RNA sequence: UUAAUAUUUGUUUAAUGAAAAGUAUUUUAUUAUUAUAUUGUAUAGUAUUAUUAUAGUGUAUAGUUUUUUAAAAAUAUAAAAAUA
């Protein structure tokens, strides 16, 4: 070429660092030259496209998503390599999506399945970073539960009498969201049986617990 | 003779009742009396208090 | 040497580290080895222009 | 529960 | 003239079967792999090595506790002004702006004071009008003072230093408004519903307070905290260490009958009737009106009109057992064993069990 | 009663990704340069690996007992067999260590310390500093005050966290000298002139507009 | 390639010998070719540069092992030294450099080089060096002042 | 042969399942469907 | 308009034409017609509307079932202008700036290097593209706004150096282009008087910040008379007097005068 | 044939013949322990029939199949 | 896709109708002692023992080639007879 220009390829792959120097200048060809102009892009104001500068606008859209994604009140928890099948794991999600916090704890420490462990974990994790955030805890609940297929590994093993078999260990990740939602009302989980009821009654114990009147917090002695 | 099997027939399955009873299904719970856990009604703990009387 | 030249500011001049670029290959040539010289290599190098 | 301390004098010269 | 692979990664990417083997082994457990860890290595060995001078002169720059504590209240204070009001709408409960900003200042202000502030509290005491006002005034009240005269407790840390190298008076107008303002938002973290948050929380803000009035106030509330979030043994001893103050305290004060009142409450939960109605008849007979033991006392009476009826006492094996309020419920719900996941059966406790630790 | 469950199609079908020809994505000059997953949606507050070491009890303990792994303490083949990296690696090697080459220093070598050069392209362009060390090695200059950044030193048993502004070595390539008489940008070569003190000949530093000579 | 890429505990030793080998051990011993070859018999005599460079400037590695005499009073300390040595060259050298007169018996080990891999994954093995517990009438020990 | 492959790709959103999620199938159904449309609607219409 | 941009987002996208693909398009996924693929007929209303609302939620679009972020809100909107400023002009340079402007009243820039000048420049066309696209959201949020945020609105603009207009300044003059060949199709929120809403709205936010302070007042006046004491927090002396000197500053500085 | 290795190993290995009365297994403790005539015979230590959760070590600690 | 599948299911247990070694690897550690060159070390596993370099004052708490559990059918066991 008579002329190249730096993010051309002559014999190259495409490098990054060596095909843009600065990712906020654009280089032209004006009289036989290489001229490194700012990087302008187009927006619509007012009926026409106007050019702006191209380095500020990225960073102010990438700034604007990121403070609205912060200040949206919810929490979102990645966790990876989880080490079960979507298949299987996406099974027991099945189970959780549209309930509150306190009923699928629940639900995951009663039930009997390796997906719901990971998902009990993974929910203790969410509420702990939730509460870290600044997230009351009674009025959680989950709002968007996910997997999708991640890491993948291959075992080959020997058997009885030299037999090879080949096994596919699977993995795959979850996207869970704990959201705030004042209006949510939960069911009286504090109701017993009338077994246990007349056994603490016939043992003596009060069926009705005991609220005491506590007094509220005051700095008046400061 | 066998073949692979469309999508649709892999979501035959769920409409029986064979395959909802076992995995989608929630539980029956409420809180210990004694221990202040969810449990459900017919199992117990093993403290003490659980033991003599069945909270 | 890096994260310390980083944290004092001294400056170094020789690599703290001897490079053998041969990976252990310059062990087998004998030692009594020369290039021989080759006349009128088919180059432009020996020109030394500075404007092209 | 210690609070951030003073920094010290100058060791050497 | 086959190779044996026993568990290699995977077309995708190494799994956690085989990062397990990363971490315990060293290397994949195939030996065909070989161990690269230059990443690790840069992140962990090159980022914490110090030459030994430069690590001894550190400690010479460091900044200013008295001007970081300055900064780091102004900048709260303005990031707290700054946070808008709720608007209140009618039929539906507004979410209330999530604190977003409110994060780094006030970390900057934990790690400056030594003492950890709750951000579901602070986010109580901003949605509550009153709380909000009174966190502000104490907030600019503790900037005024710690700008004019100091830090009253890095004095009495180098004091105390300077002694322990070679008496207390009472507490400063700064600590007076920092202790205020951890009780505002301790008292917005129980209206949020976080008890053993707002029990740490005045854990740490009695130590600022060192006059017998402010300790019994402190004493009061952390045994009304802890007895909200059933930790019954500390609200006793707090309420107990609130009478144990009040021969100190001014006339005024019923801090201590609030004291009074804790342990009683306390001794209620732990099923000692026969303690709780001593401890409030001698409440009674020293503030003869309290309508904090008043209550207290028609309660317990009430308790105790039905008491023998039933077992004549309560048992002695059966005390502490029945699970009274709902903080130790939400507390079990997290800490409880679950059936078949983590118990006494499950092999990763059965093994803690067996071995000694 | 029954949680309503829909089966996913990527289940049943996932191809992969489309690849990139000579690493070059048809369209980088022509769309917005942003994080990955905000345009999209994708966001997630924290990211809990289960691959890190710090995790490994919580990997192993939601497993089932009953699975195994019978090459825990030794393995099959030797491991002292000296063998290839990978290519992924051995490329980041490559990219990570180009010194290694040979001829890698400049020569011959100009920029000394305490002359006055100016910054002609990159972050910083158009600045004038005081080269203040020299990593003759790596061809990189420390100037005074140019692109100093924040270096943490992280706490020990005794100190806390420490972040401090220290300036960083700048490549050679976009460095130019300043003529100390002219303030300009000038080429500078290398000359040998003898001394008139002493009869042995030092390779000083001259530029082609002013004639001046800079001593080592 | 014939380079040996095994670097475990059963490294063998090859014993063919190659013609670089040697070159390299003439080139080495009378700057092989540009200076003239000295006559055989001073090339076979006591006189040749590397056994009249080895007779009276030695050169022979003994490293202490600091465990078994710090803070011990230890009767049987041990030492690292090079393969080509023995029990009477090892007695002789404590003797005469040293001054370590009293030495009852010396216990000989060899023991293969230590091998380790850096952090890209280089396998890369220290010098061999042969294990010897010498034994001494009176038990010894260099304290370490705390 | 000239296999209608570039055109009909983009009628496969009509097609539903296994159609629509692989390529090959999607495009042997619609070019079936589009034969047997066009003869019925020359012939029997 | 419902997939690629909304009403507030500050991106541009062709919703008809695939600029941020990384492949060519295969399917379409709005199809009514089996004649819909060697002619789309795309551009059409009743095609389209198909088209972009079967297009899939994107990270702006905020899907039904997913939260959706509080946009409208001034004391959002405020804060976004600020930290735009911000990012388009540094702390330094803004402190030389406003060293330069006090000293020399704009007549000594020869001390402003061209990358910084270039640097204002950029920031100030920046500012106007996004205060032209937050126009509506702040028309429709100027209701029930804060004072902290109405006075920021002052702030954001001094920040940025952006003389606001009222009936260096670069919201004076609209973006040439002939009005026949000007884009005006509906669906669009494109304002084309920015000088003369930009000025009303500035109006209208002088007033709301009158109303504001005349609103404290008054409030602060009816607590101490049903207090019948003269008894007031040092925090709110403080704030009022500060606040007072302020928006007085600050309006001062952009020419407006209560 | 279908015969499971495993499950016939363990068939050929131990007893299946189940005891039944417990005068039936005190003739069997009284006519166990008796010398072989021409057989392989097998060594009877003195504490075989002797209780043995002294002895082996496992026969205390903490177990899952029994619970503690 | 086959696949909610086929075969497997093992942490001291019902301990075993039983118990004395050699050889070649893998892995290595400051053993003691007789107290004169060099040379290869111990336990633990793994694979093997016809074709004599392992059998006697008397044999390792030896239990991974020994393997989990609250159903019918199929299948295996005629050493599963008190049948034919
Ligand atoms: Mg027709
Ligand atoms: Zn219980």
């Amino acid at each position: 070429p008579r002329i190249l220009l730096d993010r051309s390829l002559w014999k190259s792959l495409w490098i990054t660092k060596l095909q843009l120097p600065d990712i906020n200048r654009w280089e032209r060809v004006v009289n036989s030259r290489r001229v490194t102009e700012d990087r302008y892009a187009f927006v619509e104001e007012e009926g026409v496209m106007h050019k702006v500068n191209w380095g500020l606008y990225c960073e102010r859209l990438e700034t604007e998503l990121t403070v609205t994604q912060e200040r949206l009140p919810q929490h979102t928890l990645l966790m990876k390599a989880v080490p079960s099948s979507w298949k299987k794991l996406d099974i027991d999600i099945s189970v959780i999506r549209g309930l509150s916090l306190r009923e699928a704890m629940a639900q995951c420490k009663l039930s009997l399945r390796k997906g719901h462990q990971i998902v009990f974990r993974a929910l203790e994790m969410a509420q702990q970073g939730a509460e870290a955030k600044g997230l009351d805890k009674e009025h959680l609940r989950v709002a968007h539960i996910s997997c999708y297929p991640g890491p993948t590994d291959k075992q080959i093993d020997i058997r009885s009498k030299g037999y090879y078999a080949w096994k596919t260990k699977k993995s795959s990740h979850l996207v869970l969201t704990l959201a705030e939602d004042p209006e949510m009302v939960l069911p009286d989980r504090t109701c017993l049986p009338y077994s246990s009821l007349m056994s603490m009654k016939r043992a003596g114990l009060s069926a009705q617990p005991t609220v005491i009147d506590v007094p509220a917090i005051t700095a008046d002695g400061i | 003779p066998k073949r692979k099997k469309n999508p649709m027939q892999l979501r035959r399955k769920v409409y029986g009742l064979h395959f909802k009873e076992k995995y989608l299904k929630m539980e029956e719970w409420y809180y210990c009396p004694l221990c202040a856990e969810p449990k459900k009604p017919g199992e117990w703990c093993r403290r003490e208090d659980c033991r003599q009387i069945k909270p | 040497v890096d994260r310390e030249v980083l944290l004092t500011g001294k400056s170094v001049w020789e690599c703290p580290i001897h490079i053998d670029h041969t990976c252990g290959g310059s062990k087998t040539v004998p030692p009594h080895a020369k290039k021989p010289v080759r006349y009128m290599d088919a180059g432009i190098a020996n020109v030394g222009v500075t404007d092209i | 529960t210690s609070l951030s301390r003073d920094p010290q004098p100058p060791p050497s010269d | 003239p086959t190779l044996y692979l026993y568990r290699f990664p995977g077309p995708h990417g190494p799994g956690p079967y085989t990062m397990k083997y990363w971490w315990t082994l060293g290397c994949f457990p195939t030996g065909m792999e070989v161990p690269f860890r230059l990443h690790e290595f840069l992140s962990t060995y090159q980022q914490e090595h110090v030459p030994v001078e430069v690590e001894e002169w550190l400690r010479c720059y460091i900044k200013d506790p008295l001007s970081e504590l300055v900064n780091a209240s102004n900048d709260f204070f303005k990031a707290v002004e700054v946070y808008p009001e709720v608007e209140s709408a009618r039929g539906y409960k507004t979410l209330q702006p999530s604190i977003a900003p409110l994060l780094v200042p006030m970390k900057k202000f934990e790690e400056q004071l030594g003492v950890k502030i709750s951000p579901v509290g602070l986010r109580s005491v901003l949605s509550n009008p009153v709380l909000k006002d009174r966190f502000l005034d104490d907030l600019f009240d503790y900037k005024s003072y710690v700008e004019k005269g100091g830090s009253t407790p890095h004095r009495r840390l180098a004091r105390s230093r300077f002694e322990g190298s070679l008496p207390a008076e009472t507490t400063a107008d700064d600590e007076r408004s920092l202790i205020l303002l951890l009780t505002t938002i301790s008292e917005g973290c129980i209206n949020a519903g976080n008890y053993s948050d707002a029990a740490s929380v005045l854990a740490d803000a009695l130590m600022f307070c060192h006059d017998p009035d402010s300790q019994a106030t402190t004493h009061a509330n952390i045994s009304f905290a802890s007895l909200l979030n059933a930790d019954f043994k500390g609200a006793e001893y707090n309420g107990r260490e609130a009478a144990l103050l009040q021969p100190q305290v001014k006339p005024t004060s019923t801090a201590c009958a609030r004291g009074y009142v804790g342990w009683a409450a306390a001794a209620a939960y732990q099923d000692d009737f026969e303690k709780a109605e001593a401890i409030v008849k001698d409440g009674l007979t020293l503030y003869v009106g309290n309508e904090h033991l008043e209550k207290l006392a028609n309660k317990l009476q009430a308790l105790r009109e039905e008491q023998p009826s039933v077992y004549k006492q309560v048992p002695r094996s059966l005390r502490e057992s029945r699970s009274h309020l709902p903080s130790q419920q939400s507390r079990g719900l997290l800490s409880g064993s679950g059936k078949g996941f983590s118990n006494e059966f499950d092999w990763v406790e059965f093994k803690n069990k067996l071995y000694p630790s | 009663m029954y949680a309503r469950f829909r089966t996913r199609s990527k289940f049943y079908f996932r191809p992969a990704r489309p690849a990139l020809a000579y690493n070059v994505d048809p369209n980088v000059m022509r769309r917005p340069k942003v994080k990955r997953g905000l345009l999209k949606g994708t966001y997630s507050d924290e990211t809990v690996d289960l691959r890190d070491r710090e995790r490994l009890e919580l990997l192993e303990s939601m497993r089932h007992p009953r699975e195994r792994d019978f090459y825990q303490d030794h393995t099959y083949h030797n491991q002292w067999l000296r063998r290839d990296l990978e290519k992924h690696q051995k490329q980041q090697l490559a990219a990570r260590y180009k010194y290694f080459a040979p001829d890698f220093e400049i020569s011959p070598w100009i920029w000394y310390p305490g002359d006055i050069v100016e910054v002609v392209s990159g972050e910083g362009i158009g600045q004038r500093g005081t080269i203040i060390a020299v990593i003759k090695y790596k061809n990189e200059i420390v100037v005074q005050n140019i692109n100093v950044q924040d270096v943490v030193i992280p706490a020990s048993e005794s100190r806390p966290e420490q972040i401090v502004q220290r300036e960083h070595p700048i490549s050679v390539t976009r460095v130019r000298h300043v003529d100390p008489s002219t303030n300009e940008i000038c080429n500078i070569e290398m000359v040998k002139v003898r001394n008139k003190e002493t009869g042995e000949m030092e390779e000083k530093r001259m530029s082609l507009e002013s004639g001046i000579l800079m001593s080592i | 390639p014939p380079v040996n890429d095994y670097f475990g505990r059963s490294r063998i030793w090859n014993p063919i010998a190659c013609k670089l080998g040697y070159v390299r051990k003439k080139a080495d011993e009378w700057g092989w070719p540009n200076k003239p070859p000295p006559p055989t018999g001073l090339r076979y005599s006591q006189e040749f540069f590397p056994f009249f460079f080895e007779r009276y400037f030695p050169d022979a590695e003994v490293r202490l092992l600091l465990d078994s005499v710090l803070n011990n009073e230890t009767k049987r300390p041990v030492f690292q030294i090079p393969c080509s040595m023995s029990k009477v060259e090892l007695v002789n050298y404590l003797k005469n450099i040293y001054g370590i007169d009293n030495v009852v018996r010396v216990e000989v080990r060899n023991r293969r080089g230590r091998r380790y891999k850096n952090e890209v994954g280089e396998i890369k093995m220290m010098d061999d060096y042969k294990v010897a517990v010498v034994e001494l009438d009176t038990p010894v020990s260099v304290e370490l002042k705390q | 042969h000239y296999r209608a492959k570039l055109e009909l790709d983009r009628i496969r959103s009509m097609l539903r399942g296994r159609a629509r999620l692989e390529r090959k199938v999607g495009l042997k159904r619609l070019f079936f469907l589009m034969r047997t449309q066009t003869r019925y609607r020359v012939e029997q219409q | 308009v419902y997939g690629g941009s909304g009403r507030g987002d500050l991106l541009y996208e062709n919703p008809d034409a695939r600029r941020h693909s990384g492949r060519a398009l295969g399917v379409l996924n709005g199809v009514r017609h089996s004649s819909q693929a060697t002619m789309p007929e795309s551009g059409q209303l009743y095609y389209r509307k198909l088209i972009l609302h079967s297009r899939p939620p994107n990270g702006s679009c905020a899907g039904l079932q997913r939260h959706c972020h509080d946009t409208c809100n001034w004391s959002y909107l405020i804060p976004s202008l600020h930290r735009c400023a911000e990012s388009a002009i540094s702390a330094k340079l803004w402190e030389k700036m406003c060293q330069l402007g006090l000293e020399d009243r704009s007549k000594a820039w020869v001390n402003l290097t061209q990358y910084e000048r270039q640097r204002v420049r950029d920031g100030q066309n920046l500012y106007r593209y996004e205060v032209h696209q937050r126009l509506p959201l702040l028309e429709e949020s100027i209701g029930w706004a804060q004072l902290d945020d109405l006075l920021g609105w002052f702030r954001s603009a001094r920040r940025a150096w952006v003389r606001l207009p009222t009936s260096s300044s670069a919201m004076s003059c609209r973006l040439e282009g002939h009005a026949d060949s000007r884009d005006t199709t509906p669906g669009r929120n494109q304002v084309f008087d920015t000088p003369e809403r930009v000025e009303q709205l500035t109006e209208a936010t002088v007033h709301r910040i009158r109303e504001e302070l005349q609103r404290l007042n008054r409030s602060e006046r009816s607590d101490c008379e049903g207090s019948a004491a003269m008894r007031a927090s040092a925090r709110r002396l403080a704030r009022d007097e500060e606040l007072s000197r302020c928006v007085e500053e600050e309006l001062g500085w952009h020419g407006v005068a209560l | 044939y279908g015969r499971r290795y495993r499950k016939m190993e363990t068939r050929s290995k131990r007893r299946m013949r189940p005891y039944a009365s417990l005068g039936e297994i005190g003739l069997e403790n009284e006519l166990r322990k008796e010398p072989r005539i021409n057989a392989k015979g097998l060594n009877n230590t003195d504490d075989e029939d002797w209780p043995r959760h002294t002895k082996s070590w496992g026969d205390g600690m903490p177990s899952m199949r029994y619970g503690s």
